[PDB]
């Protein structure tokens, strides 16, 4: 054996590395950011006609005017989305105003190589969740990327889990800084059509759009059967 | 300053309190209960401190209910007593002392009606009758007058109203409206609330 | 201070003064004794402006907080005793807060008074601050609870008018605000003065 | 310390044209008796600043240790940085304070006189984290009967010579030997120039007592 | 004072080969009177005894984190506790609390497991151990104690003799203390049994 | 540190918790001791392992612990971490009575010291304690009761049941003879020593004790080797015949 | 017994204009009957858009200051901006209310822009309530100073009156005659006058002379 | 105190200590939860030696929700003690009775903690949450050792989850949740399928968890014999 | 084999690996540049991009007004020790109420990242940091790594490809003195350019630009506020 903390050869943290790894195996999920808004779209996976669609939240508000794209480890992104919950209403409280979503972003983020055994308080292992924050502020529509090496960067695009590889490609292809919502929205369910097992339907999958002067939106089953037909 | 009161009888408790939340010199409520059903067969009757009473009896109330869950069965009116006296006297040493006087009635399915007296201090005393606050200075004599321990409900009802109409004779307090409650083999029934 | 609120037919009435003194001399001639916590509940303050302003912002931030983490707004039940478990905490520390938690949720139009001590009383009328006798007075008089929106109006004009009349603690402008069934209307910010001019012009 | 044992008496400083000049009394007084009639209550704290004491002795001497070690320690890293004058009183300032909020004050009011980079430097602080700067400083009963002479002169004349200053400082000696009844006349007269600092002693101030035959 | 109030009086005597233990019975605040039946004298074993004077909180805690450890020794033990043991453990039991103490001054009577000789005790609120020959007191009357038991006690009393004693040394005592009646309970320890009575003693 | 690190308190590959299985082997060397549930009352039987000649015989038992006024203990394994979970029995018993002024009812007693035993099996890197438990008892709530509790943690209530030595073989013996209901301590007790006869006989390698009802008050007993001498010649007898 | 506060005096003030604000204090600070010194402003500069008016325990006026410059650094370091004019009043109420039980004797008043480029001013007591002022007086003179402003800058009770809103020039005249009257009747208000004038521009400081007695 | 990194990453991204967790789950006793309009029931399989009371698997957590488990009993005692707690402290601090989602969230949580701190191995448990909400709403909801939940119509833990789960998804029609004797025959009818070896307890909406007797279940048993 | 696992253990050649493991986090940042002349401390960093439709990650960030640094390695321990030298910076102005001298900063990084090199179960700083600063003693270039120790630079380079930047360091080190802002932020910006492959050259997007000295307070240019230092670029 050896401890949560030690190093591969080349210089990064096995236990990260390895939480890298089980990102691959959670559900696909994808962000765009346009001059109208950010985009959020996910797969919910589900295995069971017994299971409730509803009972999958792998999009949530963080704040009125930031949501977050959650893959990996579902139970490991229900303690960051608390922490980051909490975060907002703290410098709230403290500042009476909203905070950017980098500063989500970045707080978030404080929290991934805080784990350990020896001298700690008490986290044992990093969180196996990867995040997209999509949200509108002063600097306009954002949406930012971070895994758990606690690397946050910020995207035009961006698509993490299981067809992470092939949904960039696609993403990569199809996006122009220009591209409308509209697009944005159409352009992420065409993609994530193509790598899902299971047909596409509303009760399938998850979107929200984050807009100026409209906030955050969790779109219903009705909006998605909209969206679906076109 | 603040009314409760009970009367035990030989297969009942029947139990009553003022019905004033109060403030300074203000009625600010003219409905307000002071009692709190810990079990199907059991009633804390609480008055005192502004804070500490509704904060002490939820207490109790909630990990009576904790007992209930966690093992099938209902705390009896002696454990019951007993453990809301454990807790008042662990706190009369400590930084938080709750300035709570209480009433404890209830009905044993083995032991039969029981009332209990418990001071601010936590001493615990079973009584056939028991009285918190100004008023007990002005009833309970009237209750050593009148009360037997074969006592019908029928008759201490009455027993009750004539206390309850001493206090709006002398006491200087206006208490107009009051709880009346009794606990029996069958659970707390709730009776008319003695109105003046 | 004279705060009061009362349940009627069409909601709850909200209405506040405006007066902080600090001894005989006059700090704000006007300042928001009342805050909106959310489209559905608001509350009233009394007290030290100190622990009013950051209890009452503590008791938001949960709010909020709570909100974001079931996706439904908070009771008044729930937010009134959250109130009253931070006071708690704090007994023999020497805070000192009178407030109303008034609002709307699954059970109807919910008014509450929570106090320092943790005394949290629901009912359909109260009054706090140092004026809450003459409130109480004016108040008492004229209530009835098929009082006409309008009518329920001048009730918690008058009532906050003619404390601040007789409480040198209190005086200003009367806030007050309408808890309807789709959240709180503000339906005025009225100079108390000029209230009582015009009841004595009257004359 | 919540009650001072041996106490010192007023500390005089004025600024002057190339430095700052400090002085103070070597009696360390229990109540009223002149217990100790010879101990300096001025201090080098390094080349560019000094600091005079009034109040509890055993707090000033134990200012004098942590202070001295400060210094201490800053010279064996030899890396061309070395504490201002008015980096020793920001430092005080907030010593002061952090006891005074523990409820467990240094019974202490003390002047640091400095000379960095061509400024001289004259700053008060004293047992709440009081603080401030001036052209001239008198603590304690000083602030009553040397200040308004210090102002006096710095009214007519803002700039003084290190000989004028010298002159009214001594002159402010023998009005407070006078007139303080916690004084002595045995004082130190400390001096902080391009040279750096020089501490003088024991002085004493001729005395007059022709009134006496009126 | 704290002690009176609650008020109260217990009391011990000595016997040939029996031993008596007395308490009131009146449970008040103040001056006014609550509850005529309370318990101040709690078994510890068959033939051994703890009365406790004082606040009724504490006398009531008292025998309470008295009989925990009590049942804890004699089940490690396996054995009925000896009577000067049961003294030893309320002295560090009260001892524990010397500088914010518990407000009782209990007194102890019991038989030794050599089925005979008497043993009785006092102990004040800070557990010091006191083992007299005679009587011991503690109340809100023990100078009215102290001057009836000087008074009737005699050296070898047969049981008989030691129930008149302890019985009107408790009930001239207590009728005149204000805060202390209400009845008066007597048990007599003898090797072969317990007689426990209440006497007919004054209500005011 | 990770290198000496024995890792008691983790999940083999089939969900096992090995030092659990570990410790449950222990209990199966340690001697035979059998509970049965009667309408009169409750019993436990032991076989003796301080079976030697130079031994004093001090205590009154040797396996048998009473716990409260109306409880009683019966230990399989290591007698040493058995000490420890008696002693804390008491204390448990303890706790409750001086908290509700009423003696802890059986079933509650179990369950707390259980809720330590699964303590020593999920965290604190310790290993688990090697002692399975049999308890007797009496409460207002279900009369006569008869528990079981392994080193894991878990429980159970029982009408009859074994542990120790050949605890396999004792359960399908028990099994065969049970009349459910119609079952008194003098049936109870032949039944005792028929099964320990064949699992393991004088008076020395065995230990008895009851628990009854008398006047109202709960009265233990560990029978005297006399008695215990008469139950196995009135067996010895029905055996010949 | 050792009181861990003194009273050092001072007047602070401060005025919120259309597209202004101005903060200004007197500079004496004092002791009993002593003057301490005759040149210490009560301004201080937080950011090229915000200004705070400070006045009554120095030791604290010191503290909180320093508290203040550092939590401004933190926040830029933090969210890479700096602190607008009412992030820094909402942040200045939770650290005043962070000693409830040990109070700052402190009377603050901001003075800078908001989000719209218009006057801001949000006055504080020491435990830390907080509203926002069309202006405000506070420190030793206060009571001499408020109703005045109440009067001119707010036209309470003037019936018949034109309310023309204050211009820069105009209420700066009003600083200079108001600070002028407090160091008449105030002992512990003169030497001179610093006034802190913020616009889209920035900060400019001006300083008058008050009374020496 | 012992901090020693239990529940890590395998380098093929895997918590080997949950799916080790979730292998003592499979082993447990078959439960089953169905979630109905008007009833929420829940049926668990089953020594004649044995005291049946002692060994329920069905707990009242609250009166308005309750719950049964699959895979380690102790465990599980340690988990449904510490949620009947959590829902007398939410009474406590809110004074509002906790939501079936709440409770849920709370034993979730609670068994993410032990996949995420040190010294302590998950919970080899599963568990099906049933009840009432205040609205009278009818709930069934999920967890497992990793910590994650959802809701269900119908759901199966334990000892041929799979098969019971393939019988539910083809057997829970709008037909079947029309009777409340029908909601509970469904359950029955599922344990069958794998199976006095039958535990049932039904919670109707506002009236306490009515936990039934063998005569009663018998009753519902021998008319799936007959229909 | 053995000696791999924790900082505590010692090879039989007297080499910790797992000091040795942690700075090859650094080798792999992308490359970073920093260089000093008689008034000015310069940081020129190469950002990469995670994908086109990615940003360009922040590779310079603020400490205090006299002081800026840029970073290689692990991001986490790189805000972490950002943090702390943020915080030990306003400590001594806090109490001394003057700038704290960039070689004590360094020290106090030195001594607070050697503990988890001597420690079981902790692990060193996977972060190598180049600092740039202005105090008394004029502007400084400053060089720490996973390895706790630090070194006093002329000018330095870490990183992805940093040989290539180092040589031309070394080559015009003479020069950096007697530079002007301009020449000294040209020089940074040639040497950045060496480590990039030959088909690839500074960005508008890639290129980012930290400035502290004599008159200017640490500030950071990052993409048109760059365009005017990269118009003067003209080769290879
Ligand atoms: B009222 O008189 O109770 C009023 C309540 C108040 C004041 C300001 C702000 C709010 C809510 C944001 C509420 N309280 C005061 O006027 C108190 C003095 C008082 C207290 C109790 C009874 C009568 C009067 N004043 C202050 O707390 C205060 N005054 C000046 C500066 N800071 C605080």
């Amino acid at each position: 054996d050896r401890g949560v903390n030690t190093f591969s050869p080349e210089g990064r943290l096995f236990q990260v590395e390895y939480a890298i790894e089980a990102i691959k195996l959670g559900s696909t999920a994808i962000g765009i950011q346009t001059s109208e808004g950010v985009c959020l779209a996910v797969e919910k996976r589900i295995t069971s006609p017994l299971m409730e669609p509803s009972s999958i939240e792998k999009i949530v508000e963080i704040d009125a005017h930031i949501g977050c794209a959650m893959s990996g480890l579902i139970a490991d992104a229900k303690t960051l989305i608390d922490k980051a919950r909490v975060e907002t209403q703290n410098h709230w409280f403290t500042y009476n105003e909203t905070m950017t979503v980098e500063s989500v972003t970045q707080a978030v983020s404080n929290l991934a190589l805080q784990f350990g055994e020896e001298d700690a308080d008490a986290m044992s292992r990093p969180f196996g969740v990867a995040l997209l924050f999509g949200g509108v502020d002063e600097k306009g529509p954002q949406l930012f990327h971070m895994d758990p090496s606690g690397t946050f960067v910020q995207c035009d695009a961006r698509a993490i889990g299981s067809a992470s590889e092939g949904a960039q490609s696609s993403l990569q292809e199809v996006y122009h800084k220009s591209m409308t919502l509209k697009e944005a929205i159409k352009s992420s369910l065409i993609i994530l059509k193509q790598v899902m097992e299971e047909k596409l339907n509303a009760t399938n999958i998850e979107l929200a759009t984050v807009q100026p002067g409209q906030n955050f939106h969790m779109f219903t089953k009705e909006e998605l059967e909209e969206v679906i037909k076109d | 300053m603040e009314y409760l009161i009970g009367i035990q009888g030989p297969d009942y408790v029947l139990v009553a309190s003022d019905r004033v939340a109060a403030s300074n010199i203000v009625q600010m409520k003219d409905d307000h209960d002071k009692m709190f059903k810990m079990s199907e067969k059991i009633l804390l009757l609480c008055v005192g401190e502004a804070g500490d009473t509704v904060q002490f009896a939820e207490y109790i109330q909630k990990n009576v209910q904790l007992y209930k869950m966690r093992n099938g069965y209902e705390l009896s009116p002696t454990a019951a007593a007993n453990f809301t006296r454990r807790n008042l006297a662990d706190c009369l040493r400590s930084r938080t002392p709750y300035h709570v006087n209480l009433l404890l009635a209830g009905y044993d399915e083995h032991e039969g009606p029981a009332l209990y007296y418990m001071d601010y201090l936590a001493a615990l005393a079973k009584a056939p009758f028991a009285a918190h606050g100004y008023g007990a200075f002005l009833t309970l004599s009237i209750l050593d007058r009148y009360y037997t321990p074969t006592i019908s409900r029928e008759r201490a009802v009455e027993l009750l109203r004539k206390c309850l109409e001493e206090l709006q004779k002398r006491f200087i307090l206006n208490l107009p409206t009051f709880s009346v409650r009794i606990i029996d083999k069958n659970g707390i029934h709730d009776l008319d609330n003695i109105s003046f | 201070t004279t705060t009061l609120a009362f349940k009627f037919q069409h909601g709850v009435i909200a209405a506040v003064d405006s007066r902080a003194s600090a001894g005989s001399y006059i700090s704000a001639l006007r300042v928001n004794k009342v805050i909106e916590i959310n489209p559905y509940l608001l509350g009233t303050m009394s007290g030290c402006a100190a622990d009013c302003q950051y209890w009452e912002r503590l008791l938001a931030k949960e709010c909020r907080l709570y909100y974001l983490r079931n996706g439904e707004r908070i009771s008044v039940s729930a937010a009134s005793k959250l109130l009253s478990n931070m006071m708690c905490q704090y007994r023999g520390m020497g805070l000192s807060m009178g407030s109303m938690i008034c609002g709307w949720d699954k059970k109807g139009p919910g008014l509450y008074y929570v106090d320092e001590h943790g005394t949290r009383l629901s009912g359909n009328m109260f009054s706090t601050g140092s004026g809450n006798t003459y409130a109480y007075g004016v108040m008492d008089s004229g209530y009835r609870p098929n009082l006409s929106p309008e009518e329920a109006y001048d009730l918690g004009r008058r009532a906050i008018a003619y404390a601040t009349h007789r409480d040198s603690y209190s005086g200003g402008v009367v806030n007050m605000y309408h808890m309807k069934e789709d959240g709180w209307v503000k339906v005025e910010s009225t100079d108390v003065s000029d209230l009582l001019h015009q009841y004595r012009e009257a004359n | 310390t919540q009650n001072p044992m041996v106490t010192g008496t007023s500390v005089l400083g004025v600024k002057f044209e190339g430095g700052v000049v400090i002085a103070a009394d070597m009696l360390g007084s229990y109540g009223s008796l002149a217990r100790f009639r010879n101990i300096s209550r001025i201090m080098r704290v390094n080349n560019s600043t000094m600091l005079g004491a009034s109040g509890d002795y055993a707090d000033f001497q134990y200012l004098k240790q942590v202070l001295g070690q400060m210094v201490i320690d800053e010279e064996l890293l030899g890396d061309g940085h070395s504490y201002s004058p008015r980096a020793i009183h920001s430092w005080l300032t907030r010593a002061m304070y952090s006891r005074r909020s523990k409820m467990n004050p240094l019974w202490n009011t003390m002047v640091i006189g400095g000379y960095a980079d061509g400024e001289s430097f004259l700053g008060y602080v004293d047992m709440l984290g009081v603080a401030y700067e001036a052209p001239s400083l008198a603590t304690g009963y000083g602030a009553y009967l040397a200040q308004p002479l210090l102002r006096e002169v710095l009214e007519k004349q803002p700039v003084l010579s290190q000989t004028e200053a010298r002159d009214l400082v001594e002159r402010c000696m023998r009005v407070l030997y006078y007139r303080d009844a916690r004084s002595y006349n045995r004082f130190q007269i400390a001096t902080v120039t391009e040279k750096g600092v020089e501490i003088e002693g024991p002085l004493s101030t001729e005395t007059n007592w022709d009134i006496a035959h009126m | 004072s704290i002690m009176s109030y609650n008020g109260g009086a217990v009391m011990a005597m000595k016997g040939k080969n029996c031993v008596a233990i007395a308490a009131d019975r009146r449970f008040g605040i103040q001056a006014q009177m609550v509850t005529t039946d309370f318990q101040k004298i709690f078994p510890m074993g068959d033939r051994l005894y703890i009365g406790l004077a004082g606040l009724a909180t504490d006398v009531q805690t008292v025998a309470q984190r008295l009989k925990f450890r009590l049942n804890l020794y004699e089940l490690k033990e396996g054995r009925q506790i000896k009577p000067y043991t049961l003294m030893s453990m309320v002295a560090n039991l009260l001892y524990e609390k010397r500088f914010g103490p518990y407000y009782t001054e209990p007194v102890i009577a019991g038989l030794d497991p050599k089925t005979f000789k008497p043993f009785i005790c006092s102990l004040d609120l800070i557990g010091c151990p006191m083992v007299t020959d005679d009587f011991v007191v503690s109340g809100t009357c023990a100078e009215q104690m102290y001057g009836m038991c000087e008074s009737l006690w005699e050296p070898n009393m047969d049981p008989d003799h030691l129930f008149e004693t302890i019985s009107q040394a408790m009930l001239n005592a207590v009728d005149r203390d204000a805060v202390s009646g209400m009845g008066v309970i007597v048990h007599i320890i003898e090797k072969d049994k317990i007689t426990t009575r209440t006497l007919k003693a004054r209500m005011d | 540190s990770r290198r000496y690190d024995s890792r008691t308190t983790i999940f083999s590959p089939e969900g096992r918790l090995y030092q659990v299985e570990y410790a449950m082997e222990a209990i199966g060397h340690a001697g035979t001791c059998l509970g049965i549930l009667a309408n009169d009352g409750v019993l436990l039987a032991a076989e003796r392992r301080n079976i030697h000649k130079l031994l004093d015989e001090v205590f009154f038992s040797e396996k048998i612990y009473k716990l409260n006024e109306d409880m009683a203990c019966s230990v399989a394994g290591i007698t040493s971490d058995a000490n420890v979970l008696t002693n804390e029995l008491r204390l448990i018993a303890q706790r409750y009575l001086l908290q509700y002024q009423e003696p802890i009812p059986c079933e509650q007693l179990v369950t707390a010291l259980c809720d330590i035993k699964q303590a020593y099996t999920q965290f604190g890197g310790k290993r688990p304690f090697g002692v399975s438990l049999l308890y007797i008892g009496w409460d207002k709530h279900y009369g006569f009761q008869l528990y079981q509790s392994d080193p894991s943690g878990n429980y159970g209530g029982w009408k009859a049941t074994c542990i120790g030595n050949n605890s396999a073989a004792a359960v399908s013996m028990l099994k065969q003879d049970y009349k459910e209901g119609e079952m008194t301590l003098k049936s109870a007790l032949a039944l005792a020593i028929k099964v320990l006869n064949k699992t393991m006989l004088s008076a020395e390698k065995v230990e008895i004790a009851t628990l009854t009802r008398e006047n109202g008050k709960t009265v233990i007993r560990v029978l005297k080797q006399k008695e215990v001498e008469q139950l196995i010649k009135k067996h010895e007898e029905e055996e010949a015949k | 017994r050792f009181s861990p506060y003194v009273f050092n005096g001072g007047t602070i003030l401060a005025i919120a204009g259309e597209d202004f604000a101005i903060v200004a204090s007197d500079t004496r600070l004092s002791e009993g009957f002593s003057i301490h010194t005759r040149d210490s402003p009560k301004c201080y500069k937080l950011t090229d858009k915000t200004v705070i008016g400070c006045s009554g325990f120095h030791g604290d006026c010191l503290t909180l200051t320093k508290i203040i410059e550092a939590r401004l650094k933190m926040y830029k370091h933090s969210n890479n901006k700096a602190m607008t004019t009412g992030a820094i009043a909402a942040m200045l109420s939770t650290i005043l209310y962070s000693r409830r039980f040990f109070p700052y004797y402190v009377y603050n008043i901001i003075g800078g822009l908001d989000e719209e480029g218009k006057g801001a001013v949000y006055s504080f007591d020491p435990v830390g309530s907080y509203q926002r002022d069309s202006f405000k007086a506070g420190g030793s003179a206060s009571a001499m100073l408020q109703p005045l402003l109440d009067n001119q800058v707010g036209f309470k009770n003037m019936q018949n009156v034109e309310h023309v809103p204050l211009s820069l020039d105009r209420a700066m005249r009003l600083v200079k005659d108001v600070f002028i009257s407090a160091a008449e009747r105030d002992v512990y208000t003169g030497d001179a006058l610093r006034i802190c004038i913020v616009t889209k521009e920035g900060i400019r400081e001006e300083t008058v002379s008050l009374r020496k007695d | 105190s012992y901090d020693r990194a239990i529940t890590v990453f395998s380098p093929d991204g895997h918590l080997f200590q949950v799916e080790y967790a979730q292998e003592a789950v499979k082993k447990g006793s078959t439960a089953v939860g169905v979630r109905g309009r008007d009833i929420v029931v829940l049926g668990v399989e089953k020594a004649k030696l044995q005291d049946e009371r002692t060994v329920r698997k069905i707990c009242a957590l609250d009166d308005n929700v309750c719950m049964a488990f699959a895979g380690l009993t102790a465990d599980a005692r340690i988990v449904i003690n510490r949620a009947r707690v959590e829902c007398q402290s939410h009474r406590l601090t809110v004074e509002d009775p906790v939501t079936v989602e709440y409770i849920t969230r709370y034993i979730a949580s609670l068994k993410q903690r032990y996949t995420q701190s040190n010294g302590r191995r998950p919970f080899g448990i599963s568990a099906l949450i049933v009840g009432f909400d205040f609205d009278g709403t009818p709930r069934l909801y999920q967890t497992d050792p990793s910590g994650t939940y959802h809701a269900w119509k119908a759901n199966a833990i334990g000892r041929g989850a799979k098969s019971v789960r393939e019988f539910l998804e083809k057997n829970y029609t709008d037909e079947a949740i029309e009777t409340d004797d029908l909601t509970i025959k469904l359950v029955i009818k599922a344990l069958l399928e794998v199976v006095k070896n039958i535990e049932l307890a039904v919670m109707r909406r506002d009236q306490s968890l009515k936990i039934l007797n063998p005569e009663e279940i018998e009753k519902y048993v021998a008319e799936i014999e007959k229909e | 084999n053995q000696y791999d696992n924790d900082v505590t253990v010692w090879s039989p050649q007297g080499r910790i690996h797992q000091i040795e493991y942690a700075m090859e986090a650094v080798k792999q940042g992308s490359a970073t540049v920093g260089l000093k002349s008689k008034t000015h401390a310069v940081l020129v960093a190469l950002k990469r991009a995670q994908s086109e439709l990615a940003a360009h990650q922040k590779k310079i960030l603020h400490v205090d007004n006299h002081i800026g640094i840029s970073i290689a390695g692990l991001t986490a321990d790189a805000r972490l020790l950002c943090n702390f030298m943020r915080q030990e910076c306003l400590d001594s102005r806090f109490v001394f109420d003057r700038p704290l001298p960039v070689s004590r900063l360094v020290s106090l990084i030195g001594s607070k990242t050697q503990i988890p090199t001597q420690r079981y179960g902790r692990r060193p700083y996977g972060v190598g940091l180049l600092i740039a600063g202005y105090d008394d003693m004029g502007p400084h270039i400053f060089q720490t790594c996973p390895s706790a120790n630090y070194f006093d630079c002329r000018a330095m380079s870490i990183g992805a490809r940093s040989q290539s930047a180092r040589t031309y360091l070394e080559r015009h080190m003479s020069e950096f003195m007697e530079c002007n802002l301009n020449e000294l932020v040209k020089h940074g910006l040639r040497a950045l350019r060496e480590t990039l492959p030959a088909e690839q050259d500074l960005t508008t997007k890639n290129v980012s630009i930290g400035i502290v000295g004599k008159d200017l307070e640490f500030t950071i240019y990052d993409d048109d506020d760059v365009s005017p230092f990269l118009e003067g670029l003209e080769e290879r």
